[PDB]
């Protein structure tokens, strides 16, 4: 899996 | 162009190999061959299958001596369901993190792991982020590694309310827990938690600081 990563999408 | 050895990579050694799933599995190095511009490493997995892999897609089946790894080290680590997954060392053991390694995984996930939960990749690229498939991840790591040790972060406290980005939307959220350079964020509309780096611009105060 549910990760949103390190930076905003985009 | 067949080899029995390549420095400390010796045919017959225990090894971890990356499968097409992106997860890493135990096996044996059964051959080394020079194909075109470099070496390929043939791995026979303990459970199922064989693969011919580049040297950045195999890892040693031992844990590093702590001071071998540094910020930017390419590693496989326990991703805690539980898998072995590739990442980058973002922070080495210190008092503030209770002697753990911060790992930024290839898919964007972050977690702290112990020394017995990571494995050094055998032949990483000189610029270690250049084999990260996901371009937003790849770019983030390049920037992060290159800027190290300059790490702007926000100070957040348990119970503090902030907006946190996910999937293009800025969501009402709450800080549940602080752990070194990570903050556990509760998304208030759907009630899921995520551990996020306190220097990530997905945190409103950090976004707004730049």
């Amino acid at each position: 899996k549910s990760t949103g990563g390190k930076a905003p999408r985009k | 162009g067949e080899l029995s050895k390549d420095g400390d990579l010796i045919v017959s050694m225990r090894i971890l190999g990356k499968k097409r799933t992106k997860t890493w599995h135990k096996g044996t190095l059964i051959a080394i061959q020079t194909v075109g511009p470099g070496k390929k490493y043939k791995v026979k997995f303990d459970n199922k299958g064989k693969s011919l892999l580049s040297g950045n897609h195999i890892a040693y089946d031992y844990h590093p001596p702590a001071d071998k790894l540094y910020v930017g080290s390419r590693v496989v680590a326990k991703y805690k369901q539980v898998w072995l997954y590739a990442g980058i060392v973002a922070e080495t053991p210190n008092v503030k993190n209770k002697l753990r390694f911060l790992i930024f995984f290839d898919d964007g996930y972050a977690s702290y792991v112990t020394q017995s939960e990571l494995y050094p990749i055998c032949r990483p690229l000189k610029k270690t982020w250049e084999d990260i498939e996901d371009i937003s991840c790849r770019d983030f790591i390049e920037e992060y590694v290159t800027a190290y040790p300059n790490r702007p972060m926000v100070l957040l406290k348990s119970g503090q309310l902030i907006k946190t980005e996910a999937e293009g939307t800025w969501w009402k959220s709450r800080v549940e827990e602080v752990d070194g350079s990570l903050v556990r964020i509760l998304f208030l509309d759907d009630k899921r938690c995520e551990w996020i780096y306190r220097g990530s611009t997905r945190l409103e105060p950090m976004f707004s600081m730049k």
